[PDB]
C-alpha cells in the first residue's frame, strides 16, 4: 500500500484536513440560504456536515490502494511492486493507523452532532419547543409545499429517535456502519493481529460491507436548505417576524426548500494536492548532483570511486546506476554497491572490460573531473544474513562482489551494539580459477579479521581462498560430503544458511545431499539452501 | 489453537468507551429521560474498571497495558465470580438492558452485547481468567 | 393598483327581511377580507375576519362566504338598532394601493309610513334686535325621508336664503326628522307681516300650513 | 384594551402636526400591525398608513406616500406627522390596530374615537346659545317642543344635554351646515307635554373647547 | 501478449511492445465518465474545467507503457528502453532516448520470475540473472495469465544468448 515517508507530507495532510474543516464549516454556517434550516437546528449543522466532508476524503485515500489494484486489473498490466527493507514497509503502516484514527475522531464527532440533532428535530414536530420552531416544523402538511423538519411523525422524544433510526435511510446504514468501523479497529488491535491472523485478516474484510453502507448512506437528501429561486421572491429579511401570516399575504409566499445537488465533488481537492506534494518530493530528492570525494587504484583496471550524496539509503546488496553525461549523454549503467550501510560514500567497484568503462580513463584522467549521476538503489534488499546465527557463505568467480557489503557491514554493527549481532562465523568459501583481478577483496579479507583481533577474539576467521583448477588452497574441488557434518554438530538444530553465487552446474549438488541430511524433528542437523533467491 | 478472549476483551472495552461517551452526551445535553444517561455513564464507568487486565494466555507471554498491575491487584479475588467467562458474560448482557432504551448510548448496547456473545463463545470452549503476575 | 368595489350602494330591507352585499376585488385575495359595521357614531366595530369566521359576541346572524374575487355578506334576522354602514377591506396587498377599504353601503330599516309632525318656532327680541333673524319650522317622526318644505311670506315665493337638515335614522324605531331655518335681516323684517312653511309629505293627504303673525312674540 | 388618541386642531394651511395614540392596558410587542385611518366628515373610511409593532416595516397609501410619517415609540405611543397641509385633509383620524389571529387571517378591533383635525385660513369663534320661544300657542294634542340655536362656532367640537345630560328622552340634535359666512350652524330640540312647562328645569348647555366656552342658559316659557 | 518478436537473426534479436486494445478502450471508458460527470449533471461554474482536467491526467496517467529491449551480439552491449506517453510524443522530435545498458558477457541466464496481485490473480515476467549479484526484470510492467507466451520468450532468449 502506498504512503509517502515524509514529514512534509504529513504536515501538509493535517494542513488540507483542517482548511477543508473550516472551510465547509464557514460554507454551511455563513450564507443566508442556510437560515431557517440553522435556525431550527442551532449550531449543529456545520458541526455535523463538515466532518462529513473530511471523512469523505480520508475514507478515499484509504480505499485509494484498492482502486489501484483494481485499474491494474483493467489494464491486463501491474507495474513491479517496490520490495521490501522494513523500514519502507514498517512506516506506511504507520500512515495507515493515522488515517484510520483521523477517520475515527471524524466519524465520532459527525455521529455525536447528528445525535443531537435529531432529539431536536423530533422535539420540534411535536408541542414541546418555542413558538419558532414548531411553526417552522409543520410545513408540508398540506399541497404545494416542501417540509424542512425530516421528522414528519408525532410520536415522542424517546423512543422517536429510535424509530427515526430505523424507519429512515442514512440512519439505519449509520448504525451498520459505525458498528463495521468498531469492529474493524477493535480487531485490528496489537496481540490479536502479531499473534494471530485467521481472526484479523478474516474480520478485517468487513470493510467491503462498510464502504458499502457508506456508498448508499448519502441519498435522498434528507437536510434540506431553501432553493435559490424561492429565495429571491421571498425576501427573508423581512418576512421574518412574519411566520403566522406566511402564504395568506402577497409579500410572503411560503418558502420551498430543496437538498443539496446530487453529484458535487468540491473535496477532491485534498487527493490532489497530497499527490502532487508526494511528486515534488519525489522531485527534489532526485534533483541533487553527486560530488566526488575519493577516487582510487587498484591493480590492472579496478578503479574504485567515493562519492557522497545527500538523501541516500545506501542499504545493503542493492544495485544503482552510474552515468556520465560527457562519454554519453543517454546511458544508464549498473552496478553493485560494495559498501556497508551507516557510511557515507558509495564505493561502487567498477573494473575496464569494455569502451563506457574505459571513457572514465582517456576523458578523465587519473595522472576537474566529470559529472557523475546517480539514479537510486533499486534491487530486493539481503538482510536474512543479519538475522541468523551460522552462516555458510560461498562465492564463485566474479560474484562475490555482493559478499564485501556483507562484510564491511557485519563489523560496524559489533562495535555499535554487539549484542543484536547474532552472527557466530562466516564458512566463506572463495573458488575461482586465479585472484589475478580481485586484489580489493583479498586485501580486505585480512584487514577485518586482523583488525578485529584488537578486542581479542577470533570468532570468524575462516578466509579459505580455495584454486578449482589451472593461503589455503585445495587445488581441486571442494567436497562437501562430510565437510557440512564436521561443523553441524556443534549445534543441535542447524539452521545454518548456504548463499550460492554460481552456475546451476554445481547449484543441485548441493540440495541434493541438504535433504539426505535433515531428519524429523526441531533437533537434526540441516542447511537450508535458497536456490538463485538471496 | 485460537482464543476469544483477547478480542472480547478489546471489545469490551470499547464499548465501555462507548458508553461513556453516549452517557456524557445524554446528561450533559439535557436530553429527554436522561436518567438512563447518568445510568449508562455508571455502567460504562464499571465496565471499563471491571476488565483493565488483559488476561494472561496459557501459551507463551502477554503484553500488559499500562498499570497493569494496581487493578489486577483487586479483581482477583472472586474465585467463582471472576475467572469463569459464564459469569462475565451475563453480567454484560444484563448491564446492557437498561441503556438500550435512548438513541444515544443505542451504540453501547449492542458493542457490549456483541463483547458477550465472543465472551460466550471463548467460555463454551472453556477458558478461565487466569491472572498475570 | 388594487380596485376594490360592493356592488350595492344602498339596499333596503323591511323589518324581519334579508340583506346581501357583495363585495369584488381586482385580484384573487386568498380569502383575507374583514366587514365592519359603522353606526352614525362611534368608530366601526369589527363583525368577521377571514370571509367566514366570527368575531368575539357577534350574533351568529351574521354570515359571510365567498372564494377567488367575489366575497359576500349575508344579514339573516334584520331588525332594530341595526341601521349603519358596512365595508370590506383586504389585508393581501399594501404595497401599490389607494383605498383597501371598500366603497360602503346603506342599508336602511323600512317601516310604515308615518304623518309627520309639523312645528313652527318665531325668531325671539335677541335675533330681532341684533343681525338677522331666523324661523324654524321643524318635521318630527316620520319614516319616509321625501319631506318637502316651502317657504311662503305674505303669500309669495321666497327662496335663495333657505337651509335645511334632517338628521340621521334613530335606532329605536326607524324615523327622521329635519328642521328648515330661513335667514331674514332687519331691512324687510317690518315689512312682512304673516309667514309659514307648506309641509307636504306622502304620509299626509294635503299640505299643512302653520300660519303665524309677527309683532305677537 | 382601550385606546386614545389626541393631538389635532385648527392648523393653517401648509403646516405640519403630529398626532400621538396611546393606549392603556395594551403593549405593542408581538407581531400585530398598527393601522392609522381616517374618514372624511360624512364619507367613506381612508386608508391612509399602517405599520408593524415587531421590527420597523411600514405601508401608505400611494395618494399619501411621503408626505405621512409612522413612527412606533416608548412601546406604548405611536405617532402620525403630516407636512405640508392642505384643504383636503380635513378629516377625522382614527387610530386601530391590526390584530393578527390565530391562522394568519386579521382583523381591525380596538379602535379609537376620533381627533378632529380641521384646516383652514379663518379663526375661531364663539356661538352664541339664542333660546328657541317653547310653543306657548303652538299647542299640538297637549304636548310642545322647545330648544335652542348656536350660530356660529368653527371647530364643530359643540356637545349639547339637557340639565347636564339629566333628560335624554326626545332629544334631536340635528347636524351642522354651512353658511355664506364661512360659519356653522346647529340646531337641538326636546318634544315635552303640555303640563311640564311647570318644572323649569330646561337649560341649554353648550361646549366649545377652542374658544374656551361654556355658556350655560335657560329656555324661559314665553310669557307674552 | 508479451513481446513481439521484431528482428531474429544471428547478430540481433530486437524487441518491441506497446499498448494494445485494452489499455486504449480502457482510456476511453474513464474520459468518457470524467466528462459525462463534468457536463452531464455539472452544476458549479469553473469546476467542470477542473473536473475534465483531473480526469485527463488520471486517465493519462493509468496508460501503458513502450517498451524496447533489443539483444545485439557483436559487441554484446544489450539495452533496455521504456516510453510513456509524454517520453513517446516527446520522442517525435527525433531528438534521442536514454535508455539502461547491460553488458552482454556477464548475464548468466533468464529465469521467469513472479508478481503477486492481491485480488486478481497473479504478475509474469522475465529477468536477467546478472552474474555481479543482482537481477534486472526485462519490462518494468507485468502481464497477468499468459504463462506460454512468457515462457516461450524466455526460450527464444535463452536459444538466442548462448547455445547451452
Ligand atoms: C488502543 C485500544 O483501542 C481501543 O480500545 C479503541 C476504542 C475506540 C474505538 C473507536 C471509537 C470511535 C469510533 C466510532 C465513534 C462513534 C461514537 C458514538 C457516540 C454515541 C490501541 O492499542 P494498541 O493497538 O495496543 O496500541
Ligand atoms: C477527542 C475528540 C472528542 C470528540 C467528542 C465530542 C465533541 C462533540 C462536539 C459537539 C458540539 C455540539 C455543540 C452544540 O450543539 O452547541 C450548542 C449546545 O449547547 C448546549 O447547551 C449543550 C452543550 C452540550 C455539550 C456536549 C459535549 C460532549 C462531550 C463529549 C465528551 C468526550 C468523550 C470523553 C470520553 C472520556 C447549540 O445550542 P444553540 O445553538 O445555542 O441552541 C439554540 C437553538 N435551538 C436548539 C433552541 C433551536
Ligand atoms: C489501528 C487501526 C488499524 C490498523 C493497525 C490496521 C492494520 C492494517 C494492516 C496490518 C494491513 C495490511 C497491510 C499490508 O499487508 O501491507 C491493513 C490494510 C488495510 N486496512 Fe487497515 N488497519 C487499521 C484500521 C483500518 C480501518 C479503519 C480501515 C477502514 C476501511 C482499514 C482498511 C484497510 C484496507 C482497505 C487495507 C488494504 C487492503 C489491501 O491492500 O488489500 N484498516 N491495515
Ligand atoms: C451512527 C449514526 C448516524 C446517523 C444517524 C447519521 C445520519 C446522517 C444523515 C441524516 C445524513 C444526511 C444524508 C443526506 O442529507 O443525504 C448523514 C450524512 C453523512 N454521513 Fe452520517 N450518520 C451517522 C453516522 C455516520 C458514520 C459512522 C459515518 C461514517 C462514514 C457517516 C458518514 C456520513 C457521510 C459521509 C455523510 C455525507 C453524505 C453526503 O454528503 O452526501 N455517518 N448522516
Ligand atoms: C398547486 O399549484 C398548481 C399550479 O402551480 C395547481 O395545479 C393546477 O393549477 C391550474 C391553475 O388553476 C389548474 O388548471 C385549470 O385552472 C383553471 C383556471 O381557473 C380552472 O378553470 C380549471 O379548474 C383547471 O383545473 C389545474 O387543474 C391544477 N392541477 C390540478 C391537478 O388540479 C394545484 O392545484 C395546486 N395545488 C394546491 C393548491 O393544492
Ligand atoms: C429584502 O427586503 C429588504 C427590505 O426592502 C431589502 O433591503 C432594502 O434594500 C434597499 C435597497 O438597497 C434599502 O434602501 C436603501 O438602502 C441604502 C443602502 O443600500 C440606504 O442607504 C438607503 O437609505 C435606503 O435605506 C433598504 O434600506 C433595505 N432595507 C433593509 C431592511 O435592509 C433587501 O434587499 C431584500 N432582500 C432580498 C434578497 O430580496
Ligand atoms: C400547543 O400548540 C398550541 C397552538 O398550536 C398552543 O396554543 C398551545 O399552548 C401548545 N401547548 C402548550 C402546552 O403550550
Amino acid at each position: 500500500v502506498n504512503e509517502g515517508l515524509s514529514i512534509f507530507v504529513i504536515l501538509v495532510w493535517l494542513g488540507l484536513n483542517v482548511f477543508l474543516f473550516v472551510w465547509y464549516y464557514r460554507v454551511y454556517d455563513i450564507p443566508p440560504k442556510f437560515f431557517y434550516t440553522r435556525k431550527l437546528l442551532g449550531s449543529a449543522l456545520a458541526l455535523a456536515r463538515a466532518p462529513a466532508a473530511c471523512l469523505n476524503f480520508n475514507c478515499m485515500l484509504i480505499l485509494l490502494p484498492v482502486c489501484r489494484n483494481l485499474l491494474s486489473f483493467l489494464r491486463g498490466s501491474s507495474a513491479c511492486c517496490s520490495t521490501r527493507v522494513r523500514r519502507q514497509l514498517d512506516r506506511n503502516l504507520t500512515f495507515h493507523k493515522m488515517v484510520a484514527w483521523m477517520i475515527a475522531l471524524h466519524s465520532a464527532i459527525h455521529t455525536i452532532a447528528h445525535l443531537f440533532n435529531v432529539e431536536w428535530c423530533v422535539n420540534a414536530r411535536v408541542n414541546n419547543s418555542d413558538p419558532y420552531s414548531v411553526a417552522l416544523s409543520e410545513l408540508g402538511d398540506r399541497q404545494n409545499e416542501s417540509y424542512l423538519n425530516f421528522a414528519r411523525k408525532r410520536i415522542k422524544n424517546p423512543e422517536g429517535g429510535l424509530y427515526l433510526a430505523v424507519t429512515l435511510l442514512a440512519g439505519i446504514t449509520g448504525v451498520v456502519i459505525t458498528l463495521c468501523l468498531i469492529l474493524i479497529i477493535t480487531s485490528s488491535t496489537k496481540t490479536i493481529r502479531r499473534s494471530y491472523f485467521e481472526v484479523f485478516w478474516y474480520t478485517h474484510h468487513l470493510f467491503v460491507i462498510f464502504f458499502i453502507g457508506l456508498a448508499i448512506h448519502g441519498a435522498e437528501r434528507i437536510v434540506r436548505g431553501q432553493t435559490a429561486e424561492s429565495l429571491a421572491v421571498h425576501n427573508i429579511t423581512v418576512c421574518e417576524q412574519k411566520i403566522s401570516e406566511w402564504g395568506k399575504i402577497k409579500e410572503c409566499p411560503i418558502p420551498q426548500f430543496a437538498g443539496n445537488p446530487p453529484m458535487t465533488w468540491k473535496w477532491i481537492v485534498g487527493p490532489m494536492f497530497l499527490y502532487l506534494c508526494e511528486r515534488l518530493v519525489r522531485f527534489w530528492r532526485s534533483q541533487q548532483k553527486v560530488v566526488i570525494t575519493k577516487v582510487v587504484t587498484h591493480p590492472f583496471k579496478t578503479i574504485e570511486l567515493q562519492m557522497k550524496k545527500k538523501g541516500f539509503k545506501m542499504e545493503v546488496g542493492q544495485y544503482i546506476f552510474v552515468k556520465c553525461p560527457k562519454v554519453s549523454k543517454l546511458e544508464w549503467h549498473p552496478f553493485t554497491l560494495t559498501s556497508a550501510p551507516e557510511e557515507d560514500f558509495f564505493s561502487i567497484h567498477i573494473r575496464i572490460v569494455g569502451d563506457w568503462t574505459e571513457g572514465l580513463f582517456n576523458a578523465c584522467g587519473c595522472d576537474k573531473l566529470p559529472k557523475i549521476a546517480v539514479d537510486g538503489p533499486f534491487g530486493t534488499a539481503s538482510e536474512d544474513v543479519f538475522s541468523y546465527e551460522v552462516v555458510m557463505l560461498v562465492g564463485a568467480g566474479i560474484g562475490v562482489t555482493p559478499f564485501a557489503s556483507i562484510l564491511k557491514s557485519v563489523w560496524y554493527k559489533y562495535c555499535n551494539n554487539a549484542t543484536n549481532l547474532k552472527l557466530k562465523k562466516i564458512y566463506f568459501y572463495w573458488l575461482c580459477r586465479d585472484t589475478h583481478a580481485f586484489e580489493w577483496f583479498a586485501d580486505l579479507l585480512q584487514l577485518l579479521e586482523s583488525q578485529m583481533q584488537e578486542r581479542n577474539n577470533a570468532g570468524f576467521l575462516s578466509y579459505n581462498i580455495y584454486l578449482t583448477g589451472w593461503q589455503k588452497t585445495l587445488y581441486g574441488r571442494p567436497n562437501w560430503d562430510n565437510e557440512f557434518k564436521t561443523i553441524a554438530s556443534q549445534h543441535p538444530n542447524t539452521r545454518i544458511g548456504v548463499f550460492l553465487c554460481g552456475p546451476e552446474a554445481l547449484a543441485e549438488t548441493l540440495s541434493k545431499q541438504s535433504i539426505s541430511n535433515s531428519e524429523s524433528g526441531p533437533r537434526g542437523v540441516h542447511f537450508i539452501f535458497n536456490k538463485e533467491n538471496f | 489453537q485460537i482464543e476469544w478472549a483477547m478480542w472480547a476483551n478489546e471489545q469490551a472495552l470499547a464499548s465501555g468507551l462507548i458508553l461513556i461517551t453516549g452517557g456524557i452526551v445524554a446528561t450533559a445535553g439535557r436530553f429527554t429521560q436522561w436518567y438512563f444517561g447518568a445510568y449508562s455513564i455508571v455502567a460504562g464507568v464499571f465496565v471499563c474498571l471491571l476488565e483493565y487486565p488483559r488476561g494472561k494466555r496459557k501459551k507463551g507471554s502477554t503484553m500488559e497495558r499500562w498499570g497493569q498491575k494496581y487493578m489486577t491487584a483487586v479483581v482477583k479475588l472472586f474465585g467463582p465470580f471472576t475467572r469463569n467467562y459464564y459469569v462475565r458474560a451475563v453480567l454484560h448482557l444484563l448491564l446492557s438492558v437498561p441503556a438500550g432504551f435512548l438513541l444515544a448510548t443505542i451504540l453501547g448496547t449492542a458493542c457490549l452485547a456483541i463483547a458477550s456473545g465472543i465472551y460466550l463463545l471463548a467460555a463454551v470452549r472453556g477458558e478461565q481468567w487466569t491472572p498475570i503476575e | 393598483a388594487l380596485v376594490m368595489t360592493q356592488t350595492p350602494s344602498s339596499v333596503s330591507a323591511a323589518v324581519r327581511g334579508t340583506v346581501t352585499i357583495k363585495c369584488q376585488a381586482s385580484e384573487n385575495i386568498y380569502s383575507n377580507l374583514a366587514w365592519y359595521q359603522q353606526k352614525p357614531g362611534q368608530p366601526p366595530k369589527l363583525l368577521i375576519y377571514g370571509a367566514s369566521k366570527l368575531a368575539s359576541g357577534v350574533p351568529s346572524r351574521f354570515k359571510g362566504s365567498g372564494s377567488g374575487t367575489d366575497y359576500t355578506l349575508t344579514i339573516r334576522d334584520l331588525e332594530a338598532a341595526d341601521a349603519a354602514t358596512y365595508y370590506c377591506q383586504q389585508f393581501y396587498d399594501s404595497l401599490n394601493t389607494d383605498n383597501a377599504f371598500g366603497g360602503g353601503t346603506k342599508v336602511e330599516i323600512k317601516r310604515t309610513v308615518a304623518a309627520p309632525s309639523v312645528f313652527i318656532f318665531p325668531p325671539s327680541d335677541e335675533q330681532l334686535k341684533s343681525g338677522t333673524a331666523s324661523v324654524v319650522c321643524l318635521l318630527n317622526n316620520f319614516y319616509p325621508r321625501e319631506a318637502k318644505v316651502q317657504w311662503k311670506v305674505d303669500n309669495a315665493l321666497q327662496s335663495g336664503n333657505s337651509q335645511e337638515s334632517v338628521t340621521e335614522q334613530d335606532s329605536k324605531d326607524s324615523t327622521y326628522s329635519l328642521s328648515s331655518t330661513l335667514t331674514l335681516s332687519k331691512a324687510d323684517y317690518e315689512k312682512h307681516k304673516v309667514y309659514a312653511c307648506e309641509v307636504t309629505h306622502q304620509g299626509l293627504s294635503s299640505p299643512v300650513t302653520k300660519s303665524f303673525n309677527r309683532g305677537e312674540c | 384594551q382601550s385606546l386614545e388618541e389626541s393631538g389635532g386642531d385648527l392648523v393653517k394651511p401648509g403646516a405640519s402636526l403630529t398626532l400621538t395614540c396611546t393606549a392603556s392596558g395594551i403593549d405593542f410587542s408581538g407581531y400585530h400591525y398598527m393601522c392609522w385611518v381616517r374618514q372624511a366628515p360624512g364619507k367613506g373610511l381612508e386608508w391612509i398608513g399602517c405599520t408593524h409593532s415587531g421590527d420597523g416595516t411600514t405601508y401608505y397609501a400611494r395618494w399619501a406616500k411621503g408626505r405621512f410619517t409612522i413612527s412606533k415609540t416608548s412601546s406604548t405611543t405611536v405617532t402620525l406627522q403630516m407636512t405640508s397641509l392642505t384643504a383636503a385633509d380635513t378629516a377625522t383620524y382614527f387610530c386601530a390596530r391590526r390584530y393578527v389571529f390565530s391562522g394568519g387571517y386579521s382583523g381591525l378591533d380596538s379602535w379609537g374615537p376620533g381627533t378632529l383635525v380641521t384646516v383652514s385660513s379663518a379663526s375661531t369663534k364663539g356661538p352664541s346659545v339664542f333660546p328657541l320661544a317653547p310653543s306657548s300657542k303652538s299647542t299640538s294634542g297637549g304636548t310642545a317642543a322647545l330648544g335652542c340655536l348656536v350660530k356660529d362656532y368653527f371647530p364643530e367640537p359643540v356637545t349639547v344635554s339637557w340639565n347636564s345630560g339629566a333628560l335624554t328622552s326626545g332629544v334631536h340634535t340635528f347636524p351642522a351646515v354651512l353658511q355664506s359666512s364661512g360659519l356653522y350652524s346647529l340646531s337641538s330640540v326636546v318634544t315635552v307635554p303640555s303640563s311640564s312647562l311647570g318644572t323649569q328645569t330646561y337649560i341649554c348647555n353648550v361646549n366649545h373647547k377652542p374658544s374656551n366656552t361654556k355658556v350655560d342658559k335657560k329656555v324661559e316659557p314665553k310669557s307674552c | 501478449m508479451y513481446l513481439q518478436v521484431e528482428t531474429r537473426t544471428s547478430s540481433r534479436l530486437h524487441l518491441k511492445r506497446a499498448p494494445g486494445i485494452r489499455s486504449w478502450s480502457l482510456l476511453v471508458g474513464i474520459l468518457s465518465i470524467g466528462l459525462a460527470a463534468a457536463y452531464y449533471s455539472g452544476d458549479s461554474l469553473g469546476w467542470k474545467l477542473f473536473y475534465v482536467t483531473g480526469c485527463l491526467f488520471v486517465a493519462v496517467q493509468n496508460l501503458e507503457d513502450w517498451e524496447e529491449a533489443i539483444f545485439d551480439k557483436s559487441t554484446g552491449k544489450v539495452v533496455l528502453k521504456t516510453f510513456s506517453l509524454y517520453k513517446k510524443l516527446l520522442t517525435l522530435f527525433r531528438a534521442g532516448h536514454d535508455q539502461v545498458v547491460v553488458l552482454l558477457h556477464d548475464v548468466r541466464d533468464v529465469s521467469v520470475e513472479e508478481e503477486k496481485v492481491r485480488y486478481f490473480g497473479k504478475g509474469y515476467m522475465v529477468v536477467l540473472r546478472l552474474a555481479t549479484g543482482f537481477s534486472h526484470p526485462l519490462t518494468q510492467s507485468a502481464v497477468m495469465g499468459h504463462r506460454s507466451d512468457v515462457e516461450a520468450i524466455a526460450k527464444l532468449i535463452t536459444s538466442f544468448l548462448e547455445l547451452h
